[PDB]
């Protein structure tokens, strides 16, 4: 239920935090 | 040792240059006419609670018995799932990396194809009878011992095959020996039909899939040698007795009619046979599970050094018996011709299952995901770190992230009574997987289960990149070395000075040690960014791990109840409370600036403040510091704990504080009361009551009423553990 | 407050942290 739209939001957060992370690169 | 066999009447050939294939013994012009006797003669078979009892009338044979139907239990059919639930389920016999089996030879053995072993059961409770199932040779008694199997590929790294049945830990060994010449495929498939269909009404066991099968089998008589090994009698002999057999010396045989067979305790097989064919499908199952787990371990991407533990962690509670084909056949082969030693007179395992490892697990999943959501987001706080973690921790999101290990294909789930849902098999693989993750934590290290779970969370690789690489804390992320530097300008530092030199830990990043005490009061400053309401999340988490894993490793005997009543005894709120007090650490409390004039915490602050500095430990050090911590401070004063605890029941109290006790093999039983006096007249009475614990007598008490004297007695066995 | 657990527990820690020294 909410658990899937929490999921997408740490997926979403996770790929602002690779791509900051390759960003540094 | 040298296994030898009967010499070959003309049926079974040696020669050198008449072998095809890879084969030692060809059968000649004179086995086939044996087999076309035996397969006419003896091919007869294919020829001809009320409700329970009601539905089993059609063709009855004797009293109520219980006879076997092909693909029923005793109750109703034996499944209730979909068309496609076959190839996806491990009880209709599919283990995934199982192909089509080349055919061997039609006669002829296969020494270059066939790999023998020899099974035998210990201890041989109900192995040796008075009536054994005994064949006459050349003038000497060949007598029956175990099976032999020929397995179509080399075992090479097969555990031990262990089965509880007649209340006795069995150990079907099946060890590697020299193989016994002078025998055929198509022989040995003649008596395999003959026996675990025909006499014994075995059915639902897929040896092949729905050709030869996965394992032959050989019947063993032995006759024994002196100054060597023995001498094993060829199969034509067997099915020459067999076939003119079937033609108190009748005590205790198998015969059978056209039910199937029954066991006369008031053809020429025993009741010795028999019983020694019933331990065979546990066997092969074994194997077969054992040989489709290497297709398991490319899944986890962890190969497990040791099968037992890959098992257990697979094993799941609705197994209710060991054995491998359906229980119904097998009860009912084995009270109807089964072994049955002459009369004078004519507590389950729990530790057995995953619940162990599934209560490790759980603590490992909490703990990852506790810290890859702690490091990963230094800007978050206790909110959304715990929306995250009960998002991830749930059980149906950890059932869809289970099957993509495919762990549906290699659980051991078991067909229930007659209500079986998806809800029980993906809550099943829910659980199994913690049981996984744990085992993996256990055998591999605790950077196995981060990358195990960290590779399994994102299908993104770019994702789990992150996840798995968490960067330091920010308190250590601006300082490279340590914050020693600015203890010489520090304000706070100073009075945690003494609290690093009373415990002797001397912290790096001082930072950390300093946010665990800042309290809820005080929002940011230089010294410390944000309170410890993260580390009261993260220390809450490392906590409950490591007094898991010291439950887990310490208590082996324990099931998955009595490790967490411990742990709740252990790791609770007053606990921790009071460790946190007697170490002292509510006068290095950080709150307000002046306005705390008296050092007054809340209990449940200062367990804030005691889980929050492990957390800190943990992050400025590693788990070998909490674990030190908590074998200090929680582990060995268990039973203490338990002592000073609350107050509810004396028998409870006594109870659990038994539960601590040296435990060696058995499972722990519960305290034992037996009154000793009854004395007193029939107004008033004065009932004397002795506690004893295992055979030995812990206090005794005294009371006007016998709960009130056994609870007497609980107090005193509870005042003798001061 | 009991100065006995701190005084075991500042042994250990002191016995890890030294161990951790000779290697
Ligand atoms: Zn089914
Ligand atoms: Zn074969």
């Amino acid at each position: 239920m909410a658990n899937l739209h929490i999921l997408s939001k740490l997926q979403e957060e996770m790929k602002r935090l690779a791509e900051e992370r390759e960003e540094t690169r | 040792v040298w296994i030898r066999c009967t010499h070959s009447e003309n049926y079974y050939s040696s020669d050198p240059m008449d072998q095809v294939g890879d084969s030692t013994v060809v059968g000649t012009s004179r086995l086939r006419d044996l087999y076309d006797k035996f397969e006419e003669e003896l091919g007869s078979r294919q020829e001809k609670x009320x409700x329970x009892x009601x539905x089993x009338x059609x063709x009855x044979x004797x009293x109520x018995l219980w006879y076997n139907d092909p693909g029923q239990m005793n109750d109703g059919p034996l499944c209730k799932c979909s068309a496609k639930a076959r190839r996806t389920g491990i009880r209709h016999s599919i283990y995934p990396g199982e192909e089509a089996i080349k055919p061997c030879r039609p006669m002829t053995n296969n020494a270059g194809r066939l790999f023998h072993y020899r099974i035998t059961v210990s201890p041989p409770t109900n192995f040796l009878t008075d009536r054994p199932t005994v064949i006459e040779y050349d003038d000497h008694e060949y007598i029956f011992e175990g099976f032999s199997m020929f397995a179509h590929a080399p075992l090479t790294n097969i555990p031990l095959c262990k089965v509880i049945r007649f209340n006795i830990d069995y150990t079907i060994h099946f060890i590697e020996e020299m193989m016994p010449e002078n025998f055929c495929v198509k022989g040995l498939e003649l008596f395999s039909l003959f026996l675990f269909r025909d006499i014994l009404e075995l059915y639902d066991w897929n040896l092949k899939g729905p050709c030869c099968p996965r394992f032959h089998f050989m019947p063993r008589f032995v006759r024994f040698l002196p100054d060597g090994g023995k001498e094993v009698l060829s199969m034509h002999q067997i099915l020459l007795y067999l076939l003119r057999c079937s033609k108190x010396x009748x005590x205790x045989x198998x015969x059978x009619x056209x039910x199937x067979x029954x066991x006369x305790x008031x053809t020429g097989i025993r009741s010795d046979v028999c019983q020694h064919a019933m331990m065979l499908p546990v066997l092969t199952h074994h194997i077969r599970y054992h040989q489709c787990l290497m297709h398991l371990d490319k899944l986890i991407g962890y190969t497990f050094q040791d099968r037992c533990l890959l098992q257990l962690a697979m094993t799941h509670p609705s197994h209710h018996l060991n054995f491998g084909m359906n229980p119904d056949h097998a009860r009912n082969s084995l009270s109807n011709c089964g072994i049955r030693q002459p009369k004078y007179g004519d507590t389950p395992s729990r530790i057995n299952h995953n619940e162990r490892l599934e209560f490790l697990g759980d603590a490992v999943v909490e703990f990852l995901t506790s810290v890859h959501l702690y490091y990963l987001f230094p800007s978050l706080e206790e909110g959304g770190l715990a929306t995250y973690r009960t998002a991830i921790v749930q059980n149906q999101h950890l059932a869809m992230l289970a099957k993509k290990l495919e762990l549906d294909r290699f659980m051991l789930y078991a067909h229930g009574p007659d209500l079986c849902r998806e809800s029980d098999l993906r809550h099943a693989m829910a659980n199994c997987f913690q049981a996984l993750i744990g085992a993996v934590y256990l055998e591999g290290s605790l950077e196995e289960a981060k990358q195990l779970f960290g590779r399994l969370l994102f299908n993104d690789p770019d994702l789990r990149e992150v996840w798995l690489n968490y960067p330091l804390h920010p308190l250590q992320l601006q300082e490279p070395n340590t914050d020693r530097q600015l203890i010489e300008t520090s304000p706070v530092l100073q009075k945690l000075t003494e609290f690093e030199e009373a415990i002797g830990v001397i912290f790096t990043h001082v930072r950390l040690l300093a946010r665990a005490f800042t309290l809820r009061t005080v929002g940011f400053n230089h010294l410390t960014l944000g309170h410890n309401q993260r580390m009261e999340f993260l220390g809450d988490s490392i906590m409950q791990l490591v007094a898991t894993e010291y439950l887990f490793i310490h208590f082996p005997d324990h099931h998955e109840g009595h490790l967490t009543l411990l742990r709740s005894s252990l790791v609770n709120n007053r606990t921790q409370a009071k460790v946190a007090e007697e170490l002292g650490m509510q006068e290095y409390a950080i709150t307000n600036d002046k306005t705390k004039r008296p050092v007054a915490l809340r209990t449940k602050t200062l367990a804030d403040l005691l889980q929050s500095f492990i957390a800190a430990l943990y992050i400025d050090k590693d788990l070998e510091y909490v674990h030190t911590f908590m074998n200090v401070c929680f582990f060995p004063r268990l039973k203490e704990f338990i002592l000073n605890q609350d107050w509810n029941d004396p028998k409870s109290q006594l109870q659990q504080c038994c539960l601590t006790l040296r435990t060696e093999g058995k499972e722990p039983d519960i305290p034992l009361y037996k009154t000793l006096q009854t004395v007193g007249p029939s107004h008033a009475r004065t009932y004397t009551v002795a506690v004893y614990f295992k055979g030995e007598r812990i206090g005794c008490g005294k009371g006007p009423s016998i709960q009130q004297a056994e609870m007497g007695a609980a107090m005193d066995a509870l005042e003798k553990y001061n």
